[PDB]
C-alpha cells in the first residue's frame, strides 16, 4: 500500500486549494487518512483526520471551519480542502494512515502548496561547467514556486551529489544549484546530464554539462 | 447431524461434501487465532506457524474426506448415467447417496479430532492475549484481520447481485417446469429428475444468499464498533469472539453459495442438452 | 489538549555517541508514544510506534523506552545517516494527535577544511543578459563560514551574495553556494573576479579568481 498525493501548486490569497492522496489498495478498508502540515520552519502540525469507514472526519481546533476532508470511495482517494487561504498557509501537506501499530504508518510524498497573488513561472538551466578532482553542477535560475527536482545522470549518479537549498531573490523567484563532484579521469570519459524537475510549470529539463 | 452436509457437483463429472458445523467451526478457530497473533504488534511474528498449522489442518482434514472418494466416485457414475438416455438407476442413485453420507457419519471423531485439535489451538492464542493496561485495550487486531482478512470478501460479495442471481434461475425453474407441462417418452424422466435436483438446489442457494445478505450488513455495522476503541479488557475479549462468529458464519455461507451457483448451472448446461435432443434431433 | 514537552530542541553530539531525546506529557498517556526521524525534503519515517516497538526495518540503534508521563528515545551509536529532525506524538482516539517539538540532532565532528571552487557564468547565461557567478565551499566543518566578492579588488557587498544553506551531509559535512548575480553590462565591465573565503579550517584565509 502506498500514499500517492498531488504536485505542488501555487494558490491566490482568499481560495480554496483540494490536495489530492489516491490510496494503492483499492478500497481505504478500516484506515485512518491523516493530514498534517509543516509550515516554513514549524514543526509537524496535526491538522485532521478521516475514517471513510465511519464516514465522520475530526479536525484540529485551529483548522476546524477552514479545513474540510472528503474521501471519494469510487477512486480511493482522500482530499483536504483549505480555503480562504492565507500567506500563513504555505506549508508541505502531508498525508498518512494510521496503522496497526498505533502511529502514521503509510506517509505521502508532500505537497508545496505557496500561498502567492505571483505566477508560475518555470525555470532557467545554464550549466556549471569545471575549471585534485574537479566538480560541476546545473544552475536553476528565476523559478517560482518551490520546489524543483533535481537529479544526476537520471538518478544513477548519487554519491557526491550536493543538491543546494533555493534561496529566494530580490525578484521573487526561487535559484538553486545542484553539484556534484567527480575525478578528473572520468572528465571526459563520462556523459553527465541533470534532470531538472519544476511540476507546477511541468517542466523537465536534461541539460549536457560540458567541462 | 445428518441434515446438515452439503453436495457439490461444479463440473460435469464432480461431487463434493462439504460438512457445514465443521467448516464454520473450523473457521470460527481460524479468526481466533489470527485476532489472538495481530492484537499485540510484538507476536505478529507468529503467522508463518498459524498459516503453516492451518495448512496441515485443512490437510489432514481432506485427508479424512478422501476416504469417502471411492464410494464418492461410485456415485458420481451412477449420476452420470442417469442423465443420459430407470426405476433400478433411481435406487441405485438413492442406496449410493445413502451409503457415502453413511460413510461420512462412520468418520464423525475422525473428523472431530482434527476439529478439537484446532479449537485448542486457537484457544491457546487467545487465553494469551496481553494488554498494556487491562482497562484500555487497543482494537489494532480487529483492524488488521479485518482490512487483510474480512474486508476483501465483503466488497466481493457486495459486487455481485446475489438477489439477481437468484432472480435468473426462477427464470429458468419458471421455463423448464412449463416446458415439461406442455410435454404431453423416457426423456421426460431424466428432465424431471435434473430438474428436481435443480429446484432443491435454489433452495439451498436461496438459503446461503439470506445468510450471506445478512450477515454482510451485521459485520459492518459491528465492525464500525469495534475499531478505533478503547476497550476494556473482558469487553476486548467478547468482542473478538463475537467477530469471529459473524465472520465464520458469513464465509461458510458464501464459500458454499459460489460453489452451489456453478452447480446449480453445470446441471442446467445438461438440461438443455437433453432438449436439444428431445426436440431439434427427434421431431 | 495534551501538551508534549519535547526536549532539547538542538544537540551537537559526536560519532559513536549514545543520544538520548525526552517526551513529556501534561496528563497521562499510558503507551501511545509514536516517535519519527524527519529528514529534510524526504516525509517523516515513523520509527517507534507505542512508545517501545521499533518498526520494522528501523535500526537496533534506535529504542523507544518510558511510559505514563515521561518517554525517552535512544539512539545507541550516532551514526552520520541519523541527522535528521526527531518528533515525539502521542494519539488518544479522541482523536488527540498532539505533537512534539522537535530535537534536530546535528554532528559535531572533524575540523575539515573547505574546498573552495569558482564558477564563471556561462555563454549560455550570458547570451540572455544576465552573469550570476558561483563560489563553492564544498565539505567543509564548522558550518560557520565567510565569503566575500572581490570585483577588480573592490568588495563588493550589497551586491546579490545570496549564500546557499548548508546540506548537512552523510559523511558529517556541509557546503555553501555564494552567488553574485549581475547584469552582463556590470560582468564585462570588470575582467577578474574573486571569493575571499575565512574559515575555521582555513588558517590563511585562501581564494579562488578569474
Amino acid at each position: 500500500v502506498q500514499l500517492v498525493q498531488s504536485g505542488a501548486e501555487v494558490k491566490k490569497p482568499g481560495s480554496s486549494v483540494k490536495v489530492s492522496c489516491k490510496v494503492s489498495g483499492g478500497t481505504f478498508r478500516s484506515y485512518a487518512i491523516n493530514w498534517v502540515r509543516q509550515a516554513p520552519g514549524q514543526g509537524l502540525e496535526w491538522m485532521g483526520r478521516i475514517i471513510p469507514i465511519f464516514g465522520t472526519a475530526n479536525y484540529a481546533q485551529k483548522f476546524q471551519g477552514r479545513v474540510t476532508i472528503t474521501a471519494d470511495e469510487s477512486t480511493s482517494t482522500a482530499y483536504m480542502e483549505l480555503s480562504s487561504l492565507r500567506s500563513e498557509d504555505t506549508a508541505v501537506y502531508y498525508c498518512a494512515r494510521h496503522g496497526y501499530s498505533s502511529g502514521l504508518d503509510i506517509w505521502g510524498q508532500g505537497t508545496m502548496v505557496t500561498v502567492s497573488s505571483a505566477s508560475t513561472k518555470g525555470p532557467s538551466v545554464f550549466p556549471l561547467a569545471p575549471s585534485g578532482t574537479a566538480a560541476l553542477g546545473c544552475l536553476v535560475k528565476d523559478y517560482f514556486p518551490e520546489p524543483v527536482t533535481v537529479s544526476w545522470n537520471s538518478g544513477a549518479l548519487t554519491s557526491g551529489v550536493h543538491t543546494f537549498p533555493a534561496v529566494l531573490q530580490s525578484s521573487g523567484l526561487y535559484s538553486l544549484s545542484s553539484v556534484v563532484t567527480v575525478p578528473s579521469s572520468s572528465l571526459g570519459t563520462q556523459t553527465y546530464i541533470c534532470n531538472v524537475n519544476h511540476k507546477p510549470s511541468n517542466t523537465k529539463v536534461d541539460k549536457k554539462v560540458e567541462p | 447431524i445428518a441434515n446438515s452436509i452439503d453436495i457439490l457437483q461444479e463440473k460435469e463429472g464432480h461431487l463434493d461434501f462439504v460438512i457445514i458445523p465443521h467448516y464454520t467451526f473450523l473457521d470460527y478457530y481460524k479468526h481466533l487465532s489470527y485476532n489472538s497473533i495481530y492484537h499485540k504488534s510484538s507476536t505478529y511474528g507468529k503467522y508463518i506457524a498459524v498459516d503453516a498449522f492451518i495448512k496441515k489442518i485443512n490437510e489432514a482434514y481432506d485427508k479424512v474426506k478422501s476416504k469417502c472418494n471411492d464410494i464418492k466416485n461410485d456415485l458420481i457414475a451412477t449420476i452420470k448415467k442417469l442423465e443420459h438416455p430407470f426405476k433400478k438407476m433411481m435406487d441405485e442413485y438413492n442406496t449410493k447417496k445413502k451409503k457415502l453420507i453413511k460413510c461420512i457419519k462412520n468418520h464423525e471423531n475422525d473428523f472431530n479430532k482434527i476439529c478439537m485439535d484446532m479449537k485448542n489451538y486457537g484457544t491457546n492464542l487467545f487465553e494469551q492475549l496481553s494488554c498494556y493496561n487491562n482497562n484500555f485495550c487497543n482494537t489494532n487486531g480487529i483492524r488488521y484481520h479485518y482490512d487483510e482478512y474480512i474486508h476483501k470478501l465483503i466488497l466481493s460479495v457486495k459486487s455481485k447481485n446475489l438477489n439477481k442471481d437468484l432472480s435468473d434461475m426462477t427464470n429458468i425453474l419458471q421455463q423448464s417446469e412449463l416446458l415439461l407441462t406442455n410435454l404431453n417418452y423416457i426423456y421426460i424422466d431424466t428432465i424431471k429428475f435434473i430438474h428436481k435436483e435443480m429446484k432443491h438446489i435454489f433452495n439451498r442457494i436461496e438459503y446461503h444468499t439470506k445468510i450471506i445478505n445478512d450477515k454482510t450488513k451485521i459485520i459492518q455495522d459491528k465492525i464500525k464498533l469495534n475499531i478505533w476503541r478503547t476497550f476494556q479488557k473482558d469487553e476486548l475479549l467478547k468482542r473478538i469472539l463475537d467477530m469471529s462468529n459473524e465472520y465464520s458464519l458469513f464465509i461458510t455461507s458464501d464459500h458454499l453459495r459460489q460453489m452451489l451457483y456453478n452447480t446449480f448451472y453445470s446441471k442446467e448446461k445438461h438440461l438443455n442438452n437433453i432438449f436439444h435432443h428431445l426436440i431439434y434431433v427427434l421431431q | 489538549d495534551i501538551q508534549m514537552t519535547q526536549s532539547p530542541s538542538s544537540l551537537s553530539a559526536s560519532v559513536g555517541d549514545r543520544v538520548t531525546i525526552t517526551c513529556q506529557a501534561s496528563q497521562d498517556i499510558r503507551d501511545s508514544l509514536n516517535w519519527y526521524q524527519h529528514k529534510p525534503g524526504k516525509a517523516p519515517n515513523l520509527l517507534i510506534s507505542d512508545a517501545s516497538n521499533l518498526e520494522t526495518g528501523v535500526p537496533s540503534r534506535f529504542s523507544g523506552s518510558g511510559s505514563g508521563t515521561h518517554f525517552t528515545f535512544t539512539i545507541s551509536s550516532l551514526q552520520p545517516e541519523d541527522i535528521a529532525t526527531y518528533y515525539c506524538q502521542h494519539y488518544d482516539n479522541l482523536p488527540s494527535y498532539t505533537f512534539g517539538q522537535g530535537t534536530k540532532l546535528e554532528i559535531k565532528r572533524t575540523v575539515a577544511a573547505p574546498s573552495v571552487f569558482i564558477f564563471p557564468p556561462s555563454d549560455e547565461q550570458l547570451k540572455s543578459g544576465t552573469a550570476s557567478v558561483v563560489c563553492l565551499l564544498n565539505n567543509f566543518y564548522p558550518r560557520e563560514a565567510k565569503v566575500q566578492w572581490k570585483v577588480d579588488n573592490a568588495l563588493q557587498s550589497g551586491n546579490s551574495q545570496e549564500s546557499v544553506t548548508e546540506q548537512d551531509s552523510k559523511d558529517s559535512t556541509y557546503s555553501l553556494s555564494s552567488t553574485l548575480t549581475l547584469s552582463k553590462a556590470d560582468y564585462e565591465k570588470h575582467k577578474v573576479y574573486a571569493c575571499e573565503v575565512t574559515h575555521q579550517g582555513l588558517s590563511s584565509p585562501v581564494t579562488k579568481s578569474f
